């Protein structure tokens, strides 16, 4: 998880159901 | 981008002319901005 | 000058709508607004006070309604999907 | 179809059965409460009689140029005045001027 690295446009990113605490 | 409009600020745009004028300035962003979700969507489900 | 809320405004023909702030963009004396990683106009000079002002969008975001089922109930609940509490009343 | 969460979900549907689960329906947006307007804290009107009442005008050629600067510009003036035989306007629109 340390290895790896707009929305006033109509952007949005939405959230995944599962948190990377349950995965 | 402008598309070949007079500008890409749609407020500018509408600011500046008047309706009739107006609206062949509008509709060439409309077709380009058109033409670029449709392009990003398609690699999207690509990608998907 | 109205601060704090949203707002239409017209700087010398810039035109726009958003919430117009104090700023912390310590513009040079010669430089008249700021824009964005977006090339989007997000500062600006107040051409009579010389006051810099932030320029930030008036709050908005999709709907969503959460069903039981109309068989089960016609009661439902509602999703404000990027927005805080505290902005969602004067959705009205 | 603009009662109610419900009735836009069935409307959105197309439907007057709605099953479970979640639809997105519609944008929230706040609305401008106000407006306003910040332009120069400046009055002396600028000097087109200078230009339009000249009583020497240049040969074509060797024709003359003005620079307008620091003042009120009322346009008004010129495109309701009666005389010109010719108001052309490009990438603007006289109204607006
Ligand atoms: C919600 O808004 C209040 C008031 O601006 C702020 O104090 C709080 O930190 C915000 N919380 C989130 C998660 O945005
Ligand atoms: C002087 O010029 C202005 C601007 O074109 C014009 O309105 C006005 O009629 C002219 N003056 C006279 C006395 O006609």
């Amino acid at each position: 998880f340390n290895k790896v690295t707009q929305k006033f446009n109509g952007l949005t990113v939405l959230p995944p159901l599962l948190t990377d605490e349950m995965i | 981008s402008n598309f070949g409009a007079i500008s890409s600020v749609l407020n500018d745009i509408l600011s500046r002319l008047d309706p009739p004028e107006a609206e062949v300035q509008i509709d060439r962003l409309i077709t380009g901005r058109l033409q670029s979700l449709q392009t990003y969507v398609t690699q999207q489900l690509i990608r998907a | 000058l109205v601060k704090n809320k949203c707002v239409n405004f017209n700087f010398n023909g810039l035109t726009g709508t958003g919430v117009l702030t104090e700023s912390n963009k310590k513009f040079l004396p010669f430089q008249q607004f700021g824009r964005d990683i977006a090339d989007t106009t997000d500062a600006v000079r107040d051409p009579q006070t010389l006051e810099i002002l932030d320029i930030t969008p008036c709050s908005f975001g999709g709907v969503s309604v959460i069903t039981p089922g109309t068989n089960t109930s016609n009661q439902v609940a509602v999703l404000y999907q990027d927005v805080n509490c505290t902005e969602v009343p004067v959705a009205i | 179809c603009a009662l109610d969460p419900l009735s836009e979900t069935k409307c959105t549907l197309k439907s007057f059965t709605v099953e479970k689960g979640i639809y997105q329906t519609s944008n929230f947006r706040v609305q401008p409460t106000e407006s306003i307007v910040r332009f120069p804290n400046i009055t002396n009107l600028c000097p087109f009689g200078e230009v339009f009442n000249a009583t020497r005008f240049a040969s074509v050629y060797a024709w003359n140029r003005k620079r307008i600067s620091n003042c009120v510009a009322d346009y008004s003036v010129l495109y309701n005045s009666a005389s010109f035989s010719t108001f052309k306007c490009y990438g603007v629109s006289p109204t607006k001027l």
